């Protein structure tokens, strides 16, 4: 069926999404970036430490009702 | 740009990233983690130590939010069933590497700029302590564990303000092969080239 997801940021701001288990999260990620107004390649979406790819589905990742997706920013260093 | 160029380990490296490997550019988390992934891939071969690498977000998270915040990152892997744990470290504008070797039984910090961070190693030993409990339900045996940091005169130092990520990566490359770190700053430019290659090819020369 459907699953309720909570995408949280470092600022602890949380965006809620209602997604279906067998669906690519490439959209949820794309929607999030828009609500933030930043390029895709600007953030990283991790589910329990694991990097969420475009063709990733909550079923595959084994996400459950009311789960969290943490968002991280690009790291650079010299 | 945004155009994906190479991809594997369920990751995707784009042109914007590959460009960070360019002349004197600071590498980003995408390159480090991708490269680290190739090392863990290769670690499957016989004659090499099995390796598990955490992504460049783990240590910071573990340091600022505590164990309770990353305990689920190792839900699908038994940390203690590998020989080497690779811990890339991001220090805001500089890259470092922490390495747990259950064989040599010690946790060593690597800085191409001569920093020391033995604290980082204490954080990691504590971590090993919480994992052994959370996952294997026993108490970790620290007996014999050495927490130390390589001195500037022990490992190749960088001579600019950009190759930190490169050293981090190459350090792990050599370490993962049980071979003495035998390169120098002089090789960096080449190494950078060899990596934009290795990465677009997904194979470590």
């Amino acid at each position: 069926e459907y699953i309720k997801l909570k995408v949280i940021g470092q600022d602890s701001s949380e965006i809620h999404f209602k997604v279906k288990m067998t669906t690519h999260l490439k959209k949820l990620k794309e929607s999030y970036c828009q609500r933030q107004g930043v390029p895709m390649n600007s953030l990283r979406f991790l589910f329990e430490g694991q990097r969420i790819a475009d063709n990733h589905t909550p079923k595959e990742l084994g996400m459950e009702e009311e789960d969290v997706i943490e968002v991280y920013q690009e790291q650079t260093g010299g | 740009q945004d155009e994906v160029l190479s991809e594997a380990f369920r990751l995707t490296i784009t042109r914007k990233d590959i460009q960070t490997l360019n002349h004197l550019n600071w590498l980003n988390d995408e390159i480090i983690n991708f490269y680290m992934n190739m090392l863990m891939e290769r670690s499957k071969e016989k004659g090499l130590p099995s390796v598990h690498a955490f992504n460049t977000f783990f240590f910071t998270k573990l340091k600022t939010a505590g164990y309770q915040a990353v305990k689920r990152w190792t839900k699908k892997v038994d940390v203690f069933s590998v020989d080497i744990l690779l811990v890339p470290i991001h220090l805001g504008v500089h890259w470092c590497l922490a390495v747990v070797d259950f064989r040599k039984k010690n946790i060593t910090y690597y800085d191409s700029m001569g920093g020391i961070n033995n604290e980082a190693c204490r954080i990691l030993l504590q971590y090993l302590k919480q994992e052994s409990i959370d996952k294997k339900r026993k108490e970790f045996d620290t007996n014999g564990w050495q927490l130390f940091s390589k001195k500037s005169q022990e490992i190749p130092q960088q001579m600019n303000g950009s190759d930190s990520g490169m050293f981090a990566c190459k350090y792990a490359d050599c370490i993962t092969k049980d071979r003495p770190i035998n390169f120098t700053q002089q090789h960096m430019p080449y190494f950078r080239k060899r990596m934009v290659w290795e990465i677009l090819h997904r194979k470590l020369l």
